[PDB]
RNA sequence: UCGAUGUCGGCUCGUCGCAUCCUGGGGCUGAAGAAGGUCCCAAGGGUUGGGCUGUUCGCCCAUUAAAGCGGCACGCGAGCU
RNA sequence: CGAAUGCCGGCAUGAGUAACGAUAAAGAGGGUGAGAAUCCCUCUCGCCGUAAGCCCAAGGGUUCCUACGCAAUGGUCGUCAGCGUAGGGUUAGGCGGGACCUAAGGUGAAGCCGAAAGGCGUAGCCGAAGGGCAGCCGGUUAAUAUUCCGGCCCUUCCCGCAGGUGCGAUGGGGGGACGCUCUAGGCUAGGGGGACCGGAGCCAUGGACGAGCCCGGCCAGAAGCGCAGGGUGGGAGGUAGGCAAAUCCGCCUCCCAACAAGCUCUGCGUGGUGGGGAAGCCCGUACGGGUGACAACCCCCCGAAGCCAGGGAGCCAAGAAAAGCCUCUAAGCACAACCUGCGGGAACCCGUACCGCAAACCGACACAGGUGGGCGGGUGCAAGAGCACUCAGGCGCGCGGGAGAACCCUCGCCAAGGAACUCUGCAAGUUGGCCCCGUAACUUCGGGAGAAGGGGUGCUCCCUGGGGUGAUGAGCCCCGGGGAGCCGCAGUGAACAGGCUCUGGCGACUGUUUACCAAAAACACAGCUCUCUGCGAACUCGUAAGAGGAGGUAUAGGGAGCGACGCUUGCCCGGUGCCGGAAGGUCAAGGGGAGGGGUGCAAGCCCCGAACCGAAGCCCCGGUGAACGGCGGCCGUAACUAUAACGGUCCUAAGGUAGCGAAAUUCCUUGUCGGGUAAGUUCCGACCUGCACGAAAAGCGUAACGACCGGAGCGCUGUCUCGGCGAGGGACCCGGUGAAAUUGAACUGGCCGUGAAGAUGCGGCCUACCCGUGGCAGGACGAAAAGACCCCGUGGAGCUUUACUGCAGC
RNA sequence: CGAGCUAGCCCUGGCCAGGGUGAAGCUGGGGUGAGACCCAGUGGAGGCCCGAACCGGUGGGGGAUGCAAACCCCUCGGAUG
RNA sequence: GUGGUUCGUGGAGCCAUGGGGGAAUCUGGGCGGACCACCGCCUAAGGCUAAGUACUCCGGGUGACCGAUAGCGCACCAGUA
RNA sequence: AAAAUGCAAAA
RNA sequence: CCGAGGGUAGGGCCCGUGACUGGGGCGAAGUCGUAACAAGGUAGCUGUACCGGAAGGUGCGGCUGGAUC
RNA sequence: GUGGGAGAGGGUGGUGGAAUUCCCGGAGUAGCGGUGAAAUGCGCAGAUACCGGGAGGAACGCCGAUGGCGAAGGCAGCCA
């Protein structure tokens, strides 16, 4: 069966990256949030 | 004109394709040509504002000169006949004595070869552009001018025409491809003749598929639809109407007019 | 019984009732004989194969000693369809 | 706290129960070790082989190599491991990516728009599996190698000399540069063969010292050269175009080769040289190494989908950009600079282990599922990437041992019968490839067709045709033809491998669909009709700017229905809808103010306020049917009945034409009649009493098509009469590991009663030692899911409209 | 916050063994006043045929605290659009 | 035409303003709840201004607050696995 | 240039 | 080897027969109408097309086998 | 053969004027149409009758005949 999750580095960052969440007001909010809750990534892994 | 073909499969039986002996040399283009970008329907926004398009075969844009008068006077020569498949007619490369080379969308009866010019001089025949107050009055003509050197924007389509039904003042009379009765600026260019590619009318696509290469995808009957759709969606098997026929967005489909009212343009209009 | 008692028909497996279809035993006869009619006793066993229809039922073909009628959640879906 | 299908946690029950994850498969010897079916080595056996082998890309992130380890992870075991600890291991000017280019798209000086957040946007910039760009063969490590080493071969940048030239760009021009189908000529990869060359060694078990058998017989390589191909005209004159300028490019006229002739660029070959190099035998291992050798290193044949590559032809749906590169000139500068040759120096960052059709990726798992590109050998079968076996290489699927019950699953066979089975031939079976003979209605002339239905098929010998390569030959490949004969039950001897025919319904056709209960007669479809839209089009998205439409222009575009094709599509415009109408009626704000009012001494301030003029809309008047839609009733009447061509009359906007009709529609209904069958609620043909067909929500047909639905026949069958036997995987037994829903507590029997109306649990009676095992499903109103049906709730939500009330839009 | 599933579109690439049928055109011969046209060869079209890969999911059986929260077997549809 | 206020159009003034019209400078102008008169109040169409007030990331003090299923989600390398 | 239908069977 | 014939399959022609259906002939006095023969009361006929209970009507073209005071 | 002739014989392209219709304008009223007589219809929203402008399609008056041409069907403004 086919699944749902088919990772591909790229778009992982080029949608939930760091400078991704900072273009947009709704995402520049999304860090405020993890970072006050003290979360230790605010931004989802890398490579 | 119009290549029919055996049925030896279904669909063949039907399909029916143009007549490309009219063309003369020139498979391939002229480097007066230039990408085309292909929407598949949708605008800026990343939305269908028409529906059913896209797939459909590549495209190059072949950049075709709908301004006569910036080269008033200059002779060309008429080089080659050719393929446009962005749009009803053939093109005409016509290369001016100038050195420089042009397209013109290609009237009927203009031949390869020939002398072509345009300007308030001229002769009248085919393939030269005149404004419309030097042209006499009945001869047919196409590619027109709606208002003074803004381009070509009347009677482009396979087949299509105006003609010259009189003067008055500034202005001049013409029947329109619709039928419609128009005053037209005495100003504007038009270029003697009809466009040709006549038997385009005459074509039968024949099966699907064609329908698809020309980049045109399924179209759906709001019949066919649930209500949340279409105003014709639901009810059972089948069903009729059920109400005056509506568009998807609910507005008549049938005898209801939409022109706008107020428009300016209504005073140099006097017909269907 | 709705914090669930799966519904027709079929197949499978039966079991029981008798208001008995057959076979056994009888009385009356408008019972000569053979063959019937009708009532009485009798639940031991038996009670066919097909065409049509989802059908139950029913009709029909070919037979039969007979081709019985009911109950068992209109028996039986933690047995099947 | 005792209950909330409460919440958290702990421990029970089911239970030593199901299962231990593909039925490709195992056996033994030896080794190690406390311990061995499970680790190592050997022999035997089995399984993949267009893979279950090998190489790339993602993705994963140390899983890699090695030493030490066995608590947990491993469905058992474990001495093993993808596991624990530690140590090692990834080497690039040339491979990929970046100090290159542009695609969609993103972003975005300029600019436009938006209450704010923000939305657009030309250039530019970013963006690659596309364009561009210079490395091939070996050897080496336990673990990396186009990366190190070995040989041969290139690239850019910097400095320098020599020679050449108006040098010069982000600007002009050329080029880059393009589809799909089919392909020619020559090569290469790859493969088969060789009586030739090289090679350890073998003669078994009856035979063979043999032109025996077994093994191998290449790889890379600049200049030069050869063969095959790609690209390309040369000179002058004029010049007003390519947004400045060009000597370039375009265009016109001359002249000369039309030919690769040349010039040029790729491919292959050959090349100085470098390097590889089998079986077998012996050691030497977790596998690698020595000899074989001074290895040989050649001829023939088949041959790409790959190369030459911008090759060719046909066709219509008409097939990226930009840079690199060349060229032209501009400022500038011509002590510059650029081109060519040579020489010295300079050349950065990131990736590089390992898995990669999977026990390392996506699926909670060492999961029978999913995952893009390349290579993918041999023989035989018509071909083939199919199928069977098989090299190389890799595996035996991380529980085993037995036993030989019911039952289940997956398989094999069957006397006679042959669809009686059953909603239905569901399922299985039959058929099956190739070559030849043959082949109907009907048809749109293509089809229908593999219609149907037949015959052939192996092997041996003889004679003989033509082709390819060679040479016009031999050998090697390739198609064939003819005669004679041998064997079996059987020659597509195994494997891959259509059952056929008749006949209705629906849909023209190929397509599309409810991912995960519907693939259809639904949707699409070509095509027909209506309608809107003159172009800043209509229409859609957006508050807007903007965009799509469309770089289109009525032969176009948008909306609606109908749905190839054939023959057709009748009557009603009263109502609704749309369309047309300068009058008239009505009508809002506004205009206008007769005339009235509050209040002040008053000048006045401030209020009402009738006429009248006043838009759309509505009203009114027409039109309109491929616009919403609609297309009658009662009574009489013909030689006997019978029926009613005919008449009467009421109503309507008008009363259903053609054609179909017990129908995907027919209630009564299994209508009646015919056909089929021994028998036919279905089926086919009829009739017409059409409950309740009927013409684009189209009517009636239509060849061809269909995993659609109906009916019939033939063929053949374990579907059946009606079962039997056999096989394997389970079920059972032993050793290892060991779940699950469920569970008020239990010391949990039958009948007849009773009871909240269906009792193991109450009464009466009967029957009944205690405890398990394998089995069957009648009951515990068995489990599961706080019934989906039904109602209730002034509970939700999707949908509709001439429900109300708004809003956008117009 | 989501189109790394799925739906459509846009840009750029890749894939489709083998076999079968044999349209137009062209060429030649017949035919004619010239034509239509007929035959033969060539030719190689097609939402054409059979069938792998690939894409499906027709019918049945199995599975049903599964190998699997859609799977396995046999069968079957498309396979140059 | 709207908003604010207790004011939901009400007799609806005040305060703010999107549209239209549009003055005056102390004998000017705004207000006292439609309007008028009279008596009063106040000076619009520029700007600034501590303090008293709100809060608790942080530090301290204190508790008829908790005591590891409590108390913060975290007493423990938790916004972690 | 015209209102207007019909006429039992046999002889 | 050929071979009467038998068997299996697929065509062709012909004859009979079939629910029902199409018209045709004929049949002493049936029903409806008046189309034609006298400008037959619309001159008729006619090929074709449409329509209509029926004869027929109407369109287009044609013929005189019709028509002048 | 050569020289002449008549003709609506055919094919193609153009072109003229009369009239009908519709639309625009102008003036202009109470009716027009139509028949056997009428009605339906058209007209105060300005019809008919009148003038001017424009569009478009078809057919070609007088010549013209009982004539011509063609094999028949058939062929008639004018020009090449
Ligand atoms: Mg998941
Ligand atoms: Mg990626
Ligand atoms: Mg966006
Ligand atoms: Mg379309
Ligand atoms: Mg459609
Ligand atoms: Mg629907
Ligand atoms: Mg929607
Ligand atoms: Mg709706
Ligand atoms: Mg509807
Ligand atoms: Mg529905
Ligand atoms: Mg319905
Ligand atoms: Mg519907
Ligand atoms: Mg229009
Ligand atoms: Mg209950
Ligand atoms: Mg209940
Ligand atoms: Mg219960
Ligand atoms: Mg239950
Ligand atoms: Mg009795
Ligand atoms: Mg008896
Ligand atoms: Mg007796
Ligand atoms: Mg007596
Ligand atoms: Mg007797
Ligand atoms: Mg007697
Ligand atoms: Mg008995
Ligand atoms: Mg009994
Ligand atoms: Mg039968
Ligand atoms: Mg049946
Ligand atoms: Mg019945
Ligand atoms: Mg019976
Ligand atoms: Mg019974
Ligand atoms: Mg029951
Ligand atoms: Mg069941
Ligand atoms: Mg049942
Ligand atoms: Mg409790
Ligand atoms: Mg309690
Ligand atoms: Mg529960
Ligand atoms: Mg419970
Ligand atoms: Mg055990
Ligand atoms: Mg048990
Ligand atoms: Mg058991
Ligand atoms: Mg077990
Ligand atoms: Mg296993
Ligand atoms: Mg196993
Ligand atoms: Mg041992
Ligand atoms: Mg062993
Ligand atoms: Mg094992
Ligand atoms: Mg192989
Ligand atoms: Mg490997
Ligand atoms: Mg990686
Ligand atoms: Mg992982
Ligand atoms: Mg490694
Ligand atoms: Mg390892
Ligand atoms: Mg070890
Ligand atoms: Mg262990
Ligand atoms: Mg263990
Ligand atoms: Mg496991
Ligand atoms: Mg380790
Ligand atoms: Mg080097
Ligand atoms: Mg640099
Ligand atoms: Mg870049
Ligand atoms: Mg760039
Ligand atoms: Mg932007
Ligand atoms: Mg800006
Ligand atoms: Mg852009
Ligand atoms: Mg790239
Ligand atoms: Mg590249
Ligand atoms: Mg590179
Ligand atoms: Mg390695
Ligand atoms: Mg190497
Ligand atoms: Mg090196
Ligand atoms: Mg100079
Ligand atoms: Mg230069
Ligand atoms: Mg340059
Ligand atoms: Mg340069
Ligand atoms: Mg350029
Ligand atoms: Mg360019
Ligand atoms: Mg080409
Ligand atoms: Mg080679
Ligand atoms: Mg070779
Ligand atoms: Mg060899
Ligand atoms: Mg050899
Ligand atoms: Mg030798
Ligand atoms: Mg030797
Ligand atoms: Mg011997
Ligand atoms: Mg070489
Ligand atoms: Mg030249
Ligand atoms: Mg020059
Ligand atoms: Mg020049
Ligand atoms: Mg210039
Ligand atoms: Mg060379
Ligand atoms: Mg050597
Ligand atoms: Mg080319
Ligand atoms: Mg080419
Ligand atoms: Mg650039
Ligand atoms: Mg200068
Ligand atoms: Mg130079
Ligand atoms: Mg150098
Ligand atoms: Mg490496
Ligand atoms: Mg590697
Ligand atoms: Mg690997
Ligand atoms: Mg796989
Ligand atoms: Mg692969
Ligand atoms: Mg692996
Ligand atoms: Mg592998
Ligand atoms: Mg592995
Ligand atoms: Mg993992
Ligand atoms: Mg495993
Ligand atoms: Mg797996
Ligand atoms: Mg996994
Ligand atoms: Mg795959
Ligand atoms: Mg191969
Ligand atoms: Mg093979
Ligand atoms: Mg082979
Ligand atoms: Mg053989
Ligand atoms: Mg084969
Ligand atoms: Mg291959
Ligand atoms: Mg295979
Ligand atoms: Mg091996
Ligand atoms: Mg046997
Ligand atoms: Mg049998
Ligand atoms: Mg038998
Ligand atoms: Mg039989
Ligand atoms: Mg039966
Ligand atoms: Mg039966
Ligand atoms: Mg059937
Ligand atoms: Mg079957
Ligand atoms: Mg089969
Ligand atoms: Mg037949
Ligand atoms: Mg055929
Ligand atoms: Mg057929
Ligand atoms: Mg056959
Ligand atoms: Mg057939
Ligand atoms: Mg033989
Ligand atoms: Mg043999
Ligand atoms: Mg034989
Ligand atoms: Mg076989
Ligand atoms: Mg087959
Ligand atoms: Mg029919
Ligand atoms: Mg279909
Ligand atoms: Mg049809
Ligand atoms: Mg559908
Ligand atoms: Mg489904
Ligand atoms: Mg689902
Ligand atoms: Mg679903
Ligand atoms: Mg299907
Ligand atoms: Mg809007
Ligand atoms: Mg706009
Ligand atoms: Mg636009
Ligand atoms: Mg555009
Ligand atoms: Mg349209
Ligand atoms: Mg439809
Ligand atoms: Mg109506
Ligand atoms: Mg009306
Ligand atoms: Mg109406
Ligand atoms: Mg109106
Ligand atoms: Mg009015
Ligand atoms: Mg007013
Ligand atoms: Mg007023
Ligand atoms: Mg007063
Ligand atoms: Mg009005
Ligand atoms: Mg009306
Ligand atoms: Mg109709
Ligand atoms: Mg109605
Ligand atoms: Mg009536
Ligand atoms: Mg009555
Ligand atoms: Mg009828
Ligand atoms: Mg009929
Ligand atoms: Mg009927
Ligand atoms: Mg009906
Ligand atoms: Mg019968
Ligand atoms: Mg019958
Ligand atoms: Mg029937
Ligand atoms: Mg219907
Ligand atoms: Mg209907
Ligand atoms: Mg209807
Ligand atoms: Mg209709
Ligand atoms: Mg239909
Ligand atoms: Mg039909
Ligand atoms: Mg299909
Ligand atoms: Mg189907
Ligand atoms: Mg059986
Ligand atoms: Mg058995
Ligand atoms: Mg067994
Ligand atoms: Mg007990
Ligand atoms: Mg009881
Ligand atoms: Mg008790
Ligand atoms: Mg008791
Ligand atoms: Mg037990
Ligand atoms: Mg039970
Ligand atoms: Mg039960
Ligand atoms: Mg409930
Ligand atoms: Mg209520
Ligand atoms: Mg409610
Ligand atoms: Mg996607
Ligand atoms: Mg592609
Ligand atoms: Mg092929
Ligand atoms: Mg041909
Ligand atoms: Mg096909
Ligand atoms: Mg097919
Ligand atoms: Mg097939
Ligand atoms: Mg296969
Ligand atoms: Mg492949
Ligand atoms: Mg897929
Ligand atoms: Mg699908
Ligand atoms: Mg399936
Ligand atoms: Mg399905
Ligand atoms: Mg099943
Ligand atoms: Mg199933
Ligand atoms: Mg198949
Ligand atoms: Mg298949
Ligand atoms: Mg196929
Ligand atoms: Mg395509
Ligand atoms: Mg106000
Ligand atoms: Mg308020
Ligand atoms: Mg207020
Ligand atoms: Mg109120
Ligand atoms: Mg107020
Ligand atoms: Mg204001
Ligand atoms: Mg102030
Ligand atoms: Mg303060
Ligand atoms: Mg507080
Ligand atoms: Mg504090
Ligand atoms: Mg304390
Ligand atoms: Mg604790
Ligand atoms: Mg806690
Ligand atoms: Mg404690
Ligand atoms: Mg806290
Ligand atoms: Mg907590
Ligand atoms: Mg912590
Ligand atoms: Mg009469
Ligand atoms: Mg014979
Ligand atoms: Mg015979
Ligand atoms: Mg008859
Ligand atoms: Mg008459
Ligand atoms: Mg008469
Ligand atoms: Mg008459
Ligand atoms: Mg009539
Ligand atoms: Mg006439
Ligand atoms: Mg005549
Ligand atoms: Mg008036
Ligand atoms: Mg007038």
């Amino acid at each position: 069966m086919k699944r749902t999750w088919q990772p591909n580095r790229r778009k992982r960052a080029k949608t939930h990256g760091f400078r991704a969440r900072m273009r947009t007001p709704g995402g520049r909010k999304v860090l405020k949030r993890r970072r006050q809750k003290g979360r230790w990534r605010l931004t989802p892994a890398v490579r | 004109a119009v290549k029919k073909f055996k049925p030896y499969t279904p669909s063949r039986r039907f399909m029916t394709v143009a007549d490309f002996s009219e063309i003369t040399k020139t498979e391939p283009e002229k480097s007066l040509v230039k990408p085309l970008k292909k929407t598949g329907g949708r605008n800026n926004q990343g939305r269908i504002t028409v529906r059913f398009r896209g797939g459909g075969h590549k495209r190059l844009y072949r950049i075709i000169d709908f301004k006569r008068w910036d080269k008033v006077g200059i002779p060309a020569k008429v080089a080659a006949i050719e393929y446009d498949p962005n749009r009803s007619a053939r093109i005409a490369l016509l290369h001016y004595v100038d050195g420089e080379k042009r397209y013109i969308i290609a009237p009927d009866g203009l031949q390869v070869g020939q002398q072509v010019v345009a300007g308030p001089d001229a002769p009248i025949q085919v393939g030269n552009a005149l404004p419309l107050r030097f042209i006499p009055v009945g001869t047919v003509v196409h590619a027109v001018e709606l208002e003074p050197k803004k381009g070509a924007k009347l009677a482009r389509a396979a087949g299509t025409s105006a003609q010259i039904q009189g003067r008055e003042g500034d202005y001049v009379i013409l029947r329109l491809p619709s039928g419609e009765l128009r005053k037209v600026h005495g100003e504007c260019y038009a270029t003697v003749g009809a466009v040709g590619n006549a038997d385009h009318k005459n074509i039968v696509l024949g099966k699907a598929g064609r329908s698809r290469w020309l980049g045109r995808r399924p179209h759906v009957r709001g019949a066919a639809m649930n209500p949340v759709d279409h105003p014709h969606g639901g009810g059972e098997g089948r069903a009729p109407r059920g109400r005056p026929p509506a568009s998807p967005w609910g507005w008549q489909t049938k005898g209801l007019k939409t022109r706008k009212r107020r428009k300016p343009s209504s005073r140099f209009i006097i017909a269907r």
